[PDB]
């Protein structure tokens, strides 16, 4: 029951920059332990007896620490680091964790790539349609979608999924599915999506026309 | 080497029991002190019971949340080790690590929800590009994998062969339930050139491999 | 509560490795195992804290049964196998004692050396048991009994 504190909750890194994270613990403690966690992923042992790299780790993390305040550096940051870390306490029982610290790269800007999609056969035979929309590897983040229906905005019935940033090029990647029933999807013609990322001023369109036009 | 497979996972209403069961491989067994450590978005990283080797004699340790509900076994001699949920609890909610040496091995987790709420299998809904599309270098389709509770609902594509450029997206909540839909992006050559099939299941044993085929006329 | 422990593995191990001269056909191994080096000034090393200093052994130590069991691993049903077999279970008390102190079990750590040898693992054994066993349970030490 003593509690581990990770300093920065999350923050973001340029390629080959200094990343030092910090834990901290309630009350002195013999030696922090790091895991490495990555969405999708059970956690990895990263460090143990506050500095010793797990068989895995890159020698770019330094494990760091003694008593009461510790801290886990990368040296020169990589893209596979981007995850979080977590320090544990090995202190008495409980065992006690951190909040987490959310590294992430920081890439560069790199616009979306929108594909749109009419509901499917099987979705208008059992009475719903769902137009979904998906905006695909970008950075920043932030990324925005209107979905004008004939020429005009359906502000309702939208939800926005978001990826984390992918292993492979570090993308930001969001699907949007617009949500609508039989009745209404047919009473309409005209279903357009439209993205509107910082990556350029003229929004990004891919659209239909329901009847195939 | 080395592998942890927990299983047993799924949805408990309140009050209800649940055992987590845990298998070890690639070791020594009998030689690891293990514990189950468990994960949740909002709690987070919280360990839950260890359980020493027979040489440090078994003995056993919780977490004061779970003291009194949760009971972990082992069986040295099956090479696995377990826990039992009693008197669950909506907290006790979330994925549930069955895990190393002292915390150096880590299967995979199972997803345990205690709720109120039943099963409800997934729907799956391809998403082929359209009658008038337009087809460049490249390509993208679609699964909607729609309306299911509980989590989670793994999918891939072409049982696997098909990884690359592919997202999955993180389930959303609406009545609550739960609606994912996955991306794939093949070269245009690729499709519908050859067979780009997504297969899903969720635990509801719905295990549908939908085909993303081309739309008539 | 005993120190009846090191005084007694020691001369356990020792015996172990003595039955070992006169089994059958007694060769080398295929495949080089690793055990923990045979450090040899323990200078740098008694300065530091109790704590460090078990972990290290507990490190070794894990690395001494990985090395042995590595060592049963490569052979069949055979004397010496039948040996490290018994003396494994001898490493494995340490293990205990020192996963029991420091109360967590550390992974295998520290500089080791390749040995056909099945000596140079009885060895390697004893080695920390006369070393950096003794050397750690004297001064203070709460070690396990």
């Amino acid at each position: 029951q003593v509690v581990l504190t990770q300093s920065p909750g999350i923050m973001s890194a340029s390629p080959g920059e200094k990343v030092t994270i910090t834990c901290s613990a309630s009350s002195s403690v013999s030696y922090m332990y790091w895991f490495q966690q990555k969405p999708g992923t059970s956690p990895k042992l990263w460090i143990y007896s506050t500095s010793n790299l797990a068989s895995g780790v890159p020698a770019r993390f330094r494990g760091s620490g003694s008593g009461t305040s510790y801290s886990l550096t990368i040296s020169r940051m990589e893209a596979e680091d981007a995850a979080t870390y977590y320090c544990q306490q090995r202190s008495g029982y409980p065992r006690t964790f951190g909040g987490g610290t959310k590294l992430e790269i920081k890439r560069a800007d790199a616009a979306p790539t929108v594909s749109i999609f009419p509901p499917s056969s099987e979705q208008l035979t059992s009475g719903g349609a769902s137009v979904v929309c998906f905006l695909n590897n970008f950075y920043p983040k932030d990324i925005n979608v209107k979905w004008k229906i004939d020429g005009s905005e359906r502000q309702n019935g939208v939800l926005n999924s978001w990826t984390d940033q992918d292993s492979k090029d570090s993308t930001y990647s969001m699907s949007s599915t617009l949500t609508l029933t039989k009745d209404e999807y047919e009473r309409h013609n005209s279903y357009t999506c439209e993205a509107t990322h910082k990556t350029s001023t003229s929004p990004i369109v891919k659209s239909f026309n329901r009847n195939e036009c | 080497e080395v592998k942890l497979e927990e299983s047993g996972g799924g949805l408990v209403q309140p009050g209800g029991s649940m055992k987590l069961s845990c298998a070890a491989s690639g070791f020594t067994f009998s030689d690891a002190w293990m514990d189950w450590v468990r994960q949740s978005p909002e709690k987070g990283l919280e360990w839950v019971a260890e359980i020493r080797s027979k040489v440090n004699n078994h003995a056993i340790h919780y977490a004061e949340s779970v003291k009194g509900r949760f009971t972990v076994s082992r069986d040295d001699s099956k090479s696995s080790v377990y826990l039992q949920m009693n008197s669950l609890r909506a907290e006790d909610t979330g994925i549930y690590y069955c895990s190393g040496w002292s915390f150096l091995y880590w299967g995979q987790g199972t997803l345990v929800t205690v709720s109120a709420a039943k099963t409800t299998p997934p729907s799956v809904y391809p998403l082929a590009p359209g009658s008038a599309a337009q087809t460049n270098s490249m390509v993208t389709l679609g699964c909607l994998v729609k309306g299911y509770f509980p989590e989670p609902v793994t999918v891939t594509w072409n049982s696997g062969s098909l990884s690359s450029g592919v997202h999955t997206f993180p389930a959303v909540l609406q009545s609550d339930l739960y609606t994912l839909s996955s991306s794939v992006t093949v070269p245009s050559s690729t499709w519908p050139s050859e067979t780009v099939t997504c297969n899903v299941a969720h635990p509801a044993s719905s295990t549908k491999v939908d085909k993303k085929i081309v739309p008539r006329d | 509560c005993d120190l009846r422990v090191l005084s007694k593995l020691l001369r356990d191990s020792h015996v172990l490795h003595s039955r070992l001269s006169q089994c059958p056909e007694v060769h080398p191994l295929p495949t080089p195992v690793l055990l923990p080096a045979v450090d040899f000034s323990l200078g740098e090393w008694k300065t530091q804290m109790e704590e460090t200093k078990a972990q290290d052994i507990l490190g070794a130590v894990t690395l001494l049964l990985e090395g042995v069991m590595a060592a049963r691993g490569q052979l069949g049903p055979t004397c010496l196998s039948s040996l490290l077999g018994q003396l494994s279970g001898q490493v494995r008390l340490l293990l205990g004692a020192l996963q029991s102190l420091l109360g967590t079990q550390l992974p295998p750590r520290g500089r080791t050396t390749a040995h056909k040898d099945p000596n140079a693992i009885f060895l390697s054994f004893q080695h920390l048991l006369r070393g950096k066993v003794r050397f750690l349970m004297l001064v203070g030490g709460s070690t396990l009994c």
